[PDB]
């Protein structure tokens, strides 16, 4: 079990950006994407339950972002359209490793730099 | 088209049986094909067990034939694995396939005598020469059952760093370790703590690492 | 009944060479299938020269009686995974897979980096004395590593464990550790881990007095 996202990079105000994390089986757990910013705590960004429980986001990125998850490439995704620069941060992911979805979220990621 | 689902007991004793069920989605399991159960050893060498048709025949490994068991239930459409007297040497990953095109998640299950016992964490010192690049970390030994998380400095930490997979040893407890290099300039002034965390146990451990 | 020989075990291929893996059978088979596991297996080639869904053009199956190939074109980064070969017979039911064989992407040689670790005292006060020898960031995965205490060769007291290819730099870590009793521990001064690489010229040697 690990975790490495992709897909950040720098970008200006307005613009995209396609996270992407994959699992070294994710099928029945939910990724969650979580953000830091350097002189911060790590805040909730969303969050990717199994495939039919849909998905949710925080107030923060409502309506600009998309969570998705491809169960055959145990990966899953953040599309981040009409960037921001508040949302200039590092982007991890984590596994809820409760099925239950109460949020035991042991396994973590590397992290990837995103700046506007 | 076709999903499957495995669950059960991840945790059996030697000697017992360990019993598994697989839901299956989107297609009927008396309209065709055989439903085998198929395990990999941590050696990730594959071994197919058994089978029902889809008339309810059975078929089995002949290494297995006398402590197998394939049921089925159609009304909910599942169909289940019985393995009886089970040893150590059963321990591995079960899957549950419809004629090997369509294949479950997987369960791990574990065969051992062990009982829940938190981790030793003990710290592996930077050495007295370091140019460059120096390596600390934290050994993680004797515990079960599986898995064990480590983070360091509390997730701040994530380049440089192996967690290497747990081994077995033969008291029947795993062991593993986690390193990290860093630059040895900052052995001074950067303070490097180690998180394990095994949930069977309820245990959380935090050893800083001095040099 | 039937065994399957897969040859090679480990497959090291860069992007844009051809790639073809062996299967061979010791009685006569009808039909090879191919599994493709990164993860469940996937079926990624049946009825010996089908390719099911998700399968790139550039894979190819072929082969028969006792002797079936997998045959990559061009391979990609994408490709390296671990590869069985299944047969079905029936009048001896039984359903057998190979040993797989392990396609890995291929990178530059990079050496060991190698540390060595003694028992810390809080290990020491309960009885057991582990000494932790690193081999870090290396490529090929193919390593030797010898424990000597005292200038004497160790057997049957250490155990190894190493990581998964890493998923940015594509190299490998190694950890052996070397398990004694404290009674033990205390008899012998000098402990060295000797690491043997293919990017070493000559073994590298860590030792270390046990009271330093
Ligand atoms: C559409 C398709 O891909 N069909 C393949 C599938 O055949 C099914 C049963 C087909 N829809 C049908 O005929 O109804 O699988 C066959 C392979 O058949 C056998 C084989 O002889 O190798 C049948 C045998 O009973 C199976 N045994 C068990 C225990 O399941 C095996 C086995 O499933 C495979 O070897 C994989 O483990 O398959 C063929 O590939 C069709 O193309």
């Amino acid at each position: 079990v690990q975790l490495x996202x992709s897909g950040g990079g720098x970008v200006q105000x307005g613009x995209s950006l396609x996270l992407s994390c994959x699992a070294x089986x994710x099928x029945x757990x939910x990724x969650x994407w979580x953000r830091q910013x350097p002189g911060x705590x790590r805040e909730x960004v969303x969050x990717x339950x199994x495939x039919x429980x849909x998905x949710x986001x925080x107030d923060s990125x409502x309506g600009r972002f998309t969570x998705s998850x491809d169960x055959x490439x145990x990966x899953x995704x953040l599309q981040x359209x009409x960037l921001x620069x508040x949302d200039x941060a590092x982007y991890y992911c984590x596994x809820x490793x409760x099925x239950x979805x109460x949020x035991x979220x042991x396994x973590w990621g590397x992290g990837t730099x995103v700046t506007v | 088209e076709v999903q499957l689902q495995e669950s059960g007991p991840g945790l059996v004793k030697p000697s017992q049986s360990l019993s598994l069920t697989c839901s299956v989605i989107g297609y009927s399991i008396t309209s065709g094909y055989y439903w085998n159960w198929i395990r990999q050893f941590p050696g990730n060498k594959l071994e197919w067990m058994g089978s029902i048709n889809y008339d309810g025949s059975n078929i089995y490994n002949p290494s297995l034939k006398d402590r197998i068991s394939i049921t089925r239930d159609t009304s909910k459409n599942q169909f289940f694995l019985k393995l009886n007297s089970v040893t150590t040497e059963d321990t591995a990953t079960y899957y549950c396939a419809r004629g090997g095109d369509y294949w479950g998640q997987g369960t791990s299950v574990t065969v051992s005598s062990a009982s829940t016992k938190g981790p030793s964490v003990f710290p592996l010192a930077p050495s007295s020469k370091s140019t460059g690049t120096a390596a600390l970390g934290c050994l993680v030994k004797d515990y079960f059952p599986e898995p064990v998380t480590v983070s360091w400095n509390s997730g701040a930490l994530t380049s440089g760093v192996h967690t290497f997979p747990a081994v077995l040893q033969s008291s029947g407890l795993y062991s593993l370790s986690s390193v990290v290099t860093v630059p040895s300039s900052s052995l001074g002034t950067q303070t490097y703590i180690c998180n394990v965390n095994h949930k069977p146990s309820n245990t959380k451990v935090d050893k800083r690492v001095e040099p | 009944d039937i065994v399957l020989t897969q040859t090679p075990a480990i497959m090291s291929a860069s992007p844009g060479e051809k790639v073809t893996l062996t299967c061979s059978a010791s009685s006569s088979v009808s039909y090879m299938h191919w599994f493709q596991q990164k993860t469940s297996p996937k079926r990624w080639i049946y009825d010996t020269s089908k390719l099911a869904s998700g399968v790139p053009a550039r894979f190819s199956g072929s082969g028969s009686g006792t002797s079936y190939s997998l045959t990559i074109s061009s391979m990609e980064a994408e490709d390296a995974a671990a590869y069985y070969c299944q047969q079905w017979s029936s009048d001896p039911p039984m359903l057998t897979f190979g040993a797989g064989t392990k396609l890995e992407l291929k990178r530059t040689v990079a050496a060991p980096s190698v540390f060595i670790f003694p028992p810390s005292d809080e290990q020491l006060k309960s009885g057991t004395a582990s000494v932790v020898c690193l081999l870090n960031n290396f490529y090929p995965r193919e390593a030797k590593v010898q424990w000597k205490v005292d200038n004497a060769l160790q057997s049957g007291n250490s155990q190894e464990s190493v990581t998964e290819q890493d998923s940015k730099d594509s190299t490998y870590s190694l950890s052996s550790t070397l398990t004694l009793s404290k009674a033990d521990y205390e008899k012998h001064k000098v402990y060295a881990c000797e690491v043997t690489h293919q990017g070493l010229s000559s073994p590298v040697t860590k030792s270390f007095n046990r009271g330093e």
